[PDB]
């Protein structure tokens, strides 16, 4: 800012840029899928494993 | 002495010219907005997503 001497927009775009200083608000999307996800995954793992234990053993 | 006479005559006689902020304006890029948060949305909701990948790829590990 000390650099410019026209200075009358630094202070604008200082306090436009710290005023809309977040710029995108968050997301956490990953809660409802990899719920559901981990859900048909998790029984399918567990059916396969299950299965191929006994077949280990029979 | 020709020292003075011109030191006397720039400063006196002659200082800046007209000169506008405004004019100014047009020859730097002024600020704009960042325009849009860029909210992504959720994809792959739902087992319909769970159900299809079961069913369309059967390959089995080896």
């Amino acid at each position: 800012r000390s650099v410019l001497k026209n200075t009358s927009v630094i202070d604008k775009i200082e306090s436009y840029v710290k005023q809309y200083k977040p710029v995108k608000i968050d997301a956490s999307k990953q809660l409802q899928v990899i719920e559901s996800f981990e859900k048909h995954a998790m029984t399918n793992a567990k059916e396969t494993e299950s299965l191929v234990s006994k077949e280990l053993k029979d | 002495n020709v020292i003075q006479d011109l030191y006397l005559r720039e400063l006196k006689d002659t200082k800046l010219a007209p000169s506008t902020l405004q004019d100014a304006e047009g020859n730097v890029k002024p600020w704009n907005p960042p325009q849009k948060p860029n909210l992504p949305e959720l994809e792959l909701q739902g087992p319909e997503a769970l159900k299809a990948y079961t069913e369309q790829n059967v390959e089995t590990a080896h």
